[PDB]
């Protein structure tokens, strides 16, 4: 699961 | 303090408020979701590896007189988590590696619309002959460097 995003 | 030479202490701020510590002859330290990090973070965002800090041999500039540096052993922190990781004021994403200096607080994971945020205090109790402990010295450099296959290697170990 390397889909993550951060703002 | 034969065994302890770090001290990454989770904050009551954070979701965690733990004390973990680095043994100076643990090298190097693993964290992530994922118990099998040396270091122990639950953070859904977290990753398996989500990072680690890896220690390594200080090299100096040679000296042609008696002065301080010499060669010893420093602490990197080493992201390895796609969630990236915020160390004082310096981004380092997956695949990277950070100078950790001594009282040095990093942030694994921040979220603003979630409200949760996740930083551990990096404290030396022990120097275990350490050029200085990891605050280096003289002009601090704090900038995010890359991993190569001996960083991703370490991380092949858990």
């Amino acid at each position: 699961e390397d889909i993550y995003y951060l703002d | 303090g034969n065994g302890r030479f770090l001290t990454l202490k989770p904050l009551p701020d954070s979701i965690i408020q733990e004390s973990l510590e680095i043994q100076q002859g643990v090298n190097p330290f693993f964290i992530g979701r994922s118990e099998d990090c040396n270091c122990k973070i639950e953070d859904n965002r977290l990753s398996r590896v989500h990072c680690f800090i890896f220690k390594k041999r200080h090299a100096v500039g040679k000296s042609m007189y008696e002065s301080p540096a010499q060669g010893l052993d420093d602490i990197w922190y080493c992201h390895t988590g796609t969630n990236v990781s915020y160390l004082n004021n310096n981004r380092m994403i997956q695949g990277t590696k950070f100078l950790l200096q001594d009282g040095d607080e990093i942030k694994i994971i921040w979220d603003k619309n979630n409200k949760f945020v996740i930083g551990f205090k990096v404290e030396i109790n022990d120097t275990t002959g350490l050029f200085n402990e990891g605050l280096g010295m003289l002009q601090e450099q704090r900038v995010v460097l890359k991993q190569t296959a001996e960083e991703k290697d370490l991380v092949k170990k858990l």
